[PDB]
């Protein structure tokens, strides 16, 4: 029986230890957890979790680029945000 | 295979090629004075780094530091295109 | 990318060396940074079982500035075990008998409730003053920014600040 | 100065849509650290291993007793002495013989 | 997370909805024959 | 302002500094609506507080400021916490004759609503439904714009 | 001072900084600065080893040349004949990275991956919560697998 | 209930982006929640209405005997009105068909991003 | 219940901010 | 039991919800 029930919290396990090293990667960045996700989103990128952790650990030069651009839409973001919506979509907004 | 002497080595392919001998340099270094000491030496040749390797001593991270250039000289760096098994000719 | 295994495996399981000033700065917030810091939580690939925890080197102990009425108003309360063996002290005097005794319990408090905390406490250094054995510089590998941004007193500000700002009423 | 992100640490990053849109194209040449911020290998011209042993110093009644050992022991790796003390055979023998190791 | 911003953009909330991920093909032939319709 | 000079004595008025020429906001009654500065200083701006109180860090008479009552708590409040957090070095209390001051190590302190010498030590925290509250921050500085996105935390 | 001015100060101004974006049409001239650039990358076949990431069935799949992966079902497709990917997302170089919106253009990645062995999972115990459990009630699950191995993958300049 | 709470306003309209003339002919309903711990009635009128499985799509008509009956249930699913901007789907295009979450079932489905 | 206890603030009654306090009014 | 804010909105949304409910049901 215990073995049955470490199925279920064992995927729910691998998931937080996958959110919990992307935050540790994202802060040494400069990037919050929630804002990279978000703005990833806002880039019609879908990498899973698990793929985040994986191109932080063996492509740093591809995350650090990854960073930039959730950066990027993260002050496209602000931008619009200051902006109130009267400019126009930034060019790294572009859906 | 077995390359003893790597530093010797590297020198002796570099002035075939007529290039100079590096000039070895301690880029970075953490817990010198502790049990785990890690040091990072760098071969910087023209004052231009060529190659840097990881080490517990700065005999052992020269000695790795050598080993990067010889396999950058050779063209057997890891992210080399890998060998096609697909021809079929 | 092209190194060796063991020398990869020797650098990214290393561990690292940090600085930490304490004068006017918050003992809290400074032990939330230490927590992170000492369990090795700063690095991308953290993990539990993986010892990763890193040395905390904290100065200027005795300088230390705590929040509002804290001083006066905190209480820490120790037990010995014998009967009428519980100990209550207010936060200043802690402080007057040993200045890097709150740091200290704070962190503790914050570390994880495991085995593992003892061994990061060993990993812990707290200097009540500036001073450090040279050894341990060249142990450090960071000095790490203070998290509170000390306010400037009126001596400290300086002349053009004073002439920039203006007179607000007339006495 | 188009990246968003500092390209002095890790590699200089180059962000560029594609001209037809549908691709964000990542550039990330690696950036070597400046002679000038490094530091020269030790000028004044002893193993890892000497030093080691030298740590561990037998001074006292000859090899110190075994509390000692541990201690000094625990010192150098800033450990518990908990940790140094043997175990039982029952443990020892459950131990895998031939634990597996992938890459 | 993000499915409101999916919805404010017209998008499925959850990605495993109405999409061209899940509704494509996952895979084809190496020859290039067209791979049978998914059974999903 | 009015200087005695001393038996025979004799006092002087004397001209003071004038506040800066055209005020933010002209019209208002009070220099802080003047300014446009009623939610907009804290304790650490010494800089607005210093002009309302005496050299040695006595509070100066609402009617000389001409500032409405609000601002007054405020600003008293806002003075009291400098002092307790030494950042008024030069309105320090006034020797009498020789006296000297404690002469024992002062703790840093900064945030306190009131005095830490009539603030006795809560023995009893509480547990998680009984947890005591410490409050910290002043209720007269409510009204401050704040950038964080809920009301800080007066009560710790 | 002129009429509404607020000198700047802890609560006249907010933690964050504003920053200005770069202009857009230097921006896009930048842009195609950097694509023709990479385009005699490509063409030049500057790179070598390189990771894409694919994906399959519910999953996600990063993968790189002689690489290995295992898929818990069958797919039909008999062993030693070799099978394209029709989605990915991702495809890495040595100095450069292609990100797809979602997806990349069919054209500019093909990746091929051939069946090497059809197999099932090793038992897996199954055991509902009930008083008075007793040991007959077990199920064992043995469900199918089967394993991929990695062949090629293939860019061409064609931005 | 007053009854004027179902008698709309001008604003109202407007908030909704409902026509007062041409009212939407069919209802789109999901179930959001539990019918556990509820009263018998409300659990009988979800089973009629066919919500057994919480986010299923489920088309009906506006008519007052199913106006009626989603009152009934108002609190667990969320009405959309359906649009149908290429019109009925024909027989040829059944199988092309795709509703999308707006509330708009196209009659053909192009695999092509909306952008 | 914790329900109950949210309709209660619901009903607390939201007023709007004045421009300028009387004090500090023209 | 003071109610945490999140609470608060959620309720919020549901009236909301419900009140668009009404509007589709009173055409
Ligand atoms: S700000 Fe106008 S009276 Fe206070």
């Amino acid at each position: 029986v215990k073995c049955t029930k470490a199925r279920r919290l064992k995927k729910r396990n691998l998931r937080t230890l996958w959110i919990n090293r992307i935050t540790a990667a994202s802060q040494e960045h400069g990037l919050k957890y929630p804002a990279f996700i978000v703005n990833l989103i806002k880039c019609q990128v879908e990498l899973n979790r698990k793929v985040l952790v994986d191109l932080a650990i063996y492509e740093p030069k591809t995350f650090k680029s990854l960073a930039a651009l959730a950066k990027r839409r993260q002050q496209e973001g602000f931008a619009a945000a200051l902006g109130d919506g009267k400019e126009p979509e930034g060019i790294f907004s572009r859906v | 295979w077995t390359v003893v002497n790597p530093m010797g080595l590297l020198v002796e392919e570099l002035k075939k090629r007529n290039i100079s001998a590096p000039e070895s340099r301690l880029t970075r270094q953490s817990g010198s004075t502790t049990a785990l000491p890690l040091y990072f030496v760098g071969l910087y040749c023209d004052r231009k780094l060529i190659a840097e390797g990881p080490g517990e001593t700065v005999l052992v991270a020269e000695e790795e530091a050598a080993r990067v250039a010889l396999r950058k000289l050779y063209g057997f760096t890891e992210n080399r295109r890998p060998w096609d098994y697909s021809k079929p000719k | 990318s092209s190194f060796s295994r063991a020398p990869q495996q020797w650098a990214t399981f290393a561990r690292m060396w940090y600085l930490l000033d304490g004068k006017m700065q918050p003992p809290g917030k400074l032990a939330v940074i230490a927590s992170n810091k000492l369990q090795g939580l700063n690095k991308p690939v953290y993990h539990q079982l993986s010892d990763c925890g890193d040395h905390v080197v904290i100065i200027n102990t005795r300088h230390i500035a705590f929040s509002g009425n804290k001083w006066e108003q905190k209480v820490y309360s120790s037990h010995t075990g014998y009967p009428g063996g519980f100990r209550q002290v207010t936060a200043a005097q802690l402080h007057r008998k040993d200045p890097v005794a709150i740091v200290k319990l704070a962190i503790y408090g914050m570390l994880p409730k495991n085995l593992h905390r003892r061994t990061m406490m060993q990993r812990l250094h707290l200097f009540p003053d500036e001073d450090i054995p040279e050894d341990i510089l060249k142990n450090l590998v960071e000095e790490l920014p203070q998290p509170r941004r000390v306010p400037k007193r009126l001596d400290e500000y300086t002349q053009e600040e004073i002439e920039a700002f203006p007179r607000v009423w007339t006495p | 100065t188009y990246s968003s992100l500092p390209d002095d640490y890790n590699c200089q990053v180059d962000l560029a849509l594609t001209a037809d849109g549908r691709t964000i194209v990542c550039y990330h040449p690696s950036v070597d650290i400046p002679y000038e911020h490094t530091k020269p290998i030790p000028q004044p011209d002893e193993t890892h291993e000497q030093i080691l042993k030298a740590k561990l110093e037998v001074r006292k009644s000859k090899q110190l007793e075994q509390g000692p050992m541990i201690e000094q022991l625990s010192k150098v790796f800033y450990t518990t002495k908990h940790r140094w003390y043997p175990h039982g055979q029952y443990h020892n023998r459950r131990k895998k013989l031939n634990p597996p190791r992938d890459r | 997370a993000g499915g409101q911003w999916r919805l404010q953009q017209g998008l499925a909330a959850n990605p495993s909805g109405y999409g061209p991920l899940t509704e494509l093909p996952d895979w084809s032939f190496a020859d290039g024959r067209p791979a049978p319709p998914m059974k999903g | 302002l009015r200087e005695v000079v001393k038996t025979v004595i004799e006092g002087r008025i004397t001209e003071t500094p004038k506040a800066t020429p055209d005020p933010p906001n002209p019209s208002g009654q009070c220099p802080i609506c003047r300014w446009n500065l009623k939610h907009k200083y804290t304790y650490e701006d010494v800089l607005l507080l210093s002009q309302f109180i005496r050299p040695y860090g006595g509070m100066l008479p609402r009617r000389v400021t001409g500032l409405c009552r609000e601002e007054h708590r405020k600003i008293e409040e806002c003075v009291k916490m400098a002092h307790r957090a030494g950042l008024l070095p030069n309105h320090r209390p006034q020797l009498p004759e020789g006296c000297l001051p404690k002469d024992k190590p002062k703790l840093n302190r900064y945030l306190t609503r009131w005095a830490p010498k009539s603030v006795k030590p809560i023995y009893k925290k509480g547990h998680r439904w009984n947890k005591v509250g410490m409050a910290v921050g002043s209720p007269l500085l409510k009204d401050n714009v704040c950038y964080s996105r809920r009301p800080l935390k007066m009560m710790h | 001072y002129p009429q509404g001015y607020v000198p700047k100060t802890s609560l006249s101004s907010p933690p964050w900084q504003e920053v200005v974006l770069p202009d857009p049409v230097e921006e896009t001239r930048h842009h195609a600065e950097v694509v023709k650039r990479v385009n005699e990358l490509i063409a030049t076949g500057q790179y070598g080893r390189l990771f894409a990431v694919v994906h399959f069935a519910s999953h996600q799949w990063k993968v790189t040349a002689e690489d290995l992966i295992l898929i818990e079902n069958e797919l039909d497709i008999k062993c030693g004949e070799r099978i394209r990917l029709e989605k990915v997302l991702l495809v890495g170089a040595d100095n450069f990275t292609l990100l797809g919106k979602p997806l990349l253009r069919k054209e500019l990645v093909r990746v091929e991956a051939t069946v090497i062995e059809k197999t099932e999972s090793w038992p897996k115990i199954n055991m509902k919560f009930r008083k008075r459990k007793n040991f007959r009630k077990k199920k064992i699950i043995v469900n199918p697998q089967t394993i991929l191995r990695i062949n090629t993958i293939e860019i061409a300049p064609r931005l | 209930i007053p009854d004027k709470v179902f008698q709309p306003k001008p604003e109202d309209h407007e908030k909704y982006g409902g026509d007062p003339q041409n009212p939407h002919k069919l209802h789109i309903v999901t179930r959001i929640r539990s019918t556990k711990r509820r009263p018998y009635w409300e659990k009988d009128t979800i089973k009629m209405l066919g919500l057994q499985k919480a986010h299923s799509p489920q088309i009906h008509k506006n008519i007052p005997s199913v106006n009626a009956k989603l009152k009934v249930v108002k609190h667990l699913i969320r009405i959309q009105p359906l649009k149908l901007p290429q019109g009925l789907p024909t027989e040829e295009t059944m199988s092309s068909t795709c509703l999308k979450s707006t509330g708009e079932l196209v009659v053909q489905w192009h695999l092509k991003p909306v952008e | 219940h914790f329900q109950r206890q949210k309709l209660m603030a619901i009903t607390e009654y939201i007023p709007p901010k004045p421009a300028i306090n009387p004090r500090c009014l023209p | 039991r003071t109610v945490s804010f999140q609470a608060k909105e959620s309720m919020i949304r549901r009236l909301e919800v419900e009140a668009e409910n009404h509007y589709w049901l009173s055409m």
